[PDB]
């Protein structure tokens, strides 16, 4: 997962604060250092082989430093909401062809000139209610989807009862309409899922959709039969697989750029990001100026990632540390 | 001098079997005293079970 | 006795010899004579 | 690491045990499933990516089924107490040249033939004691030996004092004269280090030594000078390295051959074992035959490892599930 830059930015995890050089001991260990005028600050971190330092931070050419919570990384997957129009019918009519068209737009492809569509088909009944209909839709999507013959997950399929209103209904291709016992369903829920991920290699990227539905014929005219509403998202991807691949970019300005090409021959970096742990990311961004005619900046950057849990206490007391060193004005989260 | 199959080392440095001598031939004796051995007309063996 | 044939019986050495026929790609033309018209 | 095989051997990783089908939720569980007609033991494990079977072991076809500790497996240091001979002359003598000489024999290479030899040399003066020579010659060997140019750790050198007589007191290449303040030095223990290690290109193996003495003329006659007596061993290599090679090469047969060849292109096997944790391994060696005139033996094993505390508690209820379920009588280590 390749990201740009302005110019070279340098990752250092920070598993834990440690307030000497001394303390140093194991793989994540961190302290900011600084001065006591505070015109250098830098941090000591303890890499699996030894002490290293990052580069001196002339504190006078700070141009903006920024703590950021572990939610706003998490992706929101986005769900929609498919009823049936109102305005056409409330309840099925009888002997029509009910198909909805699930219109992907970027699956195994980078543009949106690469689309995929998948459909579920409802030939509808003379006692079919809105709820039964609701039901076997559901299963007829199912069954098309989330076949276990599919080479990457697209969507989920959930039911919502009307008694409950709040509970997802999961519907997948092994389940059958015995199992779904309500007789109250008056949405489908259809939600995005998380696509692989390995570090490095395939980056954290989704497929988007949009539920669209043929005309039937109702009274002679050929009316569309839902709608397709977007509901506030539900369930978020965790920090995990973006940090992952975040700290994999930032060990080649370090580390090796030639990255296990020559597989047998190569130096391996030991990579101290857990990849199923969420983390806060705190930026500092500054640059370096020459003395005389060397004006230009080269404005770099140092990242650095910690582990929270819930309330963020692992970064709020890395901030706290690094205000009463380098004497800057971080805001804690 | 073979330090992998001489395995004793000696307290004067090396390995042991470098401070053994051996006098094979003491004069002539028209005929070979240290030889080795064959059966007549064996064949080493060559088989396969696959 | 279990229930080959090694390389060197009595100081004699195991010639192996093969001889196989394999396939040859040939072209078959078609020429006029000059002088005359066969 | 390689290692030898009868025929296969396969392994699975015992970080917990559930006891039923419907419980694997974490990845590396297990759970030993067998009918109650003892024909067939197996064991499903939750492998990262789903459930995975173990082969169907035919409890009449089991020829050995014995579980190894975790300080079985781990490497003795060994050592070598280097002292001043003392039917040659107690104290030194101050005219001649003391020189140690260590023998290495597997230095680069795998060969005994593959050599290396490292030195340390005092010249012993007049009113230099006993005690004053060993602080003078562990300084020798430690500017040789323990230096910070060294390719690889080869020994690591203590000296003992006659009052404690247990504890050491390390000599490295920073130590001086003025900081072994002790007149009763009256060893120099010599021990074996732990080689480096990456994951399955490195394996666990030592370089292993023999002291080594020059002549000092005592009287007219060029007599050894020392007498090097090997100790029992103190500190102990621990499992990790082995186990974590040992299912980096056992993932092989269930999964991909090659591991990396190919760098845009790997089938990442995620595995479950730490290398910093000792482990406990129980290897169930059975085989297979046809039930007609082939009688003929594929011989087979697998190899279950589990986490040792000091106690052997998750190795000891991995034997009694095995033990109930199978009918078979592995002893509880």
């Amino acid at each position: 997962m390749v990201i740009s830059i302005n110019q070279v930015r340098q990752l250092y995890v920070a598993k834990a604060l440690k307030a000497n050089t001394a303390a140093l001991t194991t793989a994540g260990d961190i302290v900011p250092k600084a001065d006591t005028a505070k015109t250098t600050l830098y941090f000591q971190s303890m890499s699996p082989a030894g002490i290293v330092a990052s580069d001196k931070i002339n504190l006078k050419h700070v141009l903006y430093a920024k703590a950021t919570p572990s939610e706003a990384l998490a992706h929101k997957l986005v769900r929609y909401s498919v009823t049936l129009d109102a305005d056409v019918s409330a309840t099925p009519v009888a002997g029509q062809n009910y198909i909805l068209r699930l219109a992907f737009r970027q699956y195994i492809g980078l543009s949106e000139e690469d689309q995929y569509f998948k459909y579920g088909e409802v030939i509808a009944r003379s006692g079919m209610t809105a709820s039964d209909f609701y039901k076997k839709m559901a299963i007829s999507l199912a069954k098309n989807l989330e076949n276990k013959t599919e080479s990457t997950p697209l969507v989920n399929i959930y039911l919502i009862s009307a008694a409950a209103a709040s509970t997802d209904v999961p519907v997948t291709s092994a389940t059958k309409e015995s199992d779904l016992t309500a007789t109250d369903y008056n949405q489908i829920i259809i939600e995005e899922t998380e696509q692989p991920w390995v570090l490095g290699m395939m980056p954290q990227a989704f497929i988007p959709f949009t539920p669209q539905f043929l005309t039937i014929t109702v009274d002679g005219e050929d009316r569309l039969w839902g709608v397709a509403t977007v509901v506030t998202p539900t369930k978020t991807v965790p920090d995990g697989h973006l940090i992952a691949d975040l700290e994999y970019f930032c060990m080649g300005a370090r580390g090796d750029i030639y990255r296990g090409m020559g597989y047998p021959n190569i130096i391996k970096t030991t990579y101290l990001v857990d990849p199923g742990a969420v983390y806060d990311v705190l930026d500092i961004h500054y640059f370096y100026t020459g003395s005389n005619e060397s004006v230009q900046k080269s404005e770099k950057t140092i990242t650095l990632v910690a582990v929270d849990d819930g309330s963020h206490t692992a970064m709020n007391a890395l901030i706290g540390a690094i205000n009463t060193a380098s004497g800057l004005t971080i805001a804690t989260l | 001098d073979d330090p992998v199959r001489n395995k004793i080392l000696h307290p004067m440095g090396g390995v042991a079997f470098s401070y053994r001598y051996d006098i094979w031939y003491i004069g002539t004796m028209d005929q070979p005293n240290i030889f080795k051995c064959k059966i007549k007309g064996d064949n080493e063996y060559r088989g396969y079970q696959w | 006795f279990f229930d080959l044939l090694p390389y060197d019986l009595a100081g004699n050495l195991r010639v192996l010899r093969l001889y196989w026929k394999s396939k040859r790609k040939i072209l078959k033309v078609k020429s006029y004579d000059p002088e005359t018209g066969e």
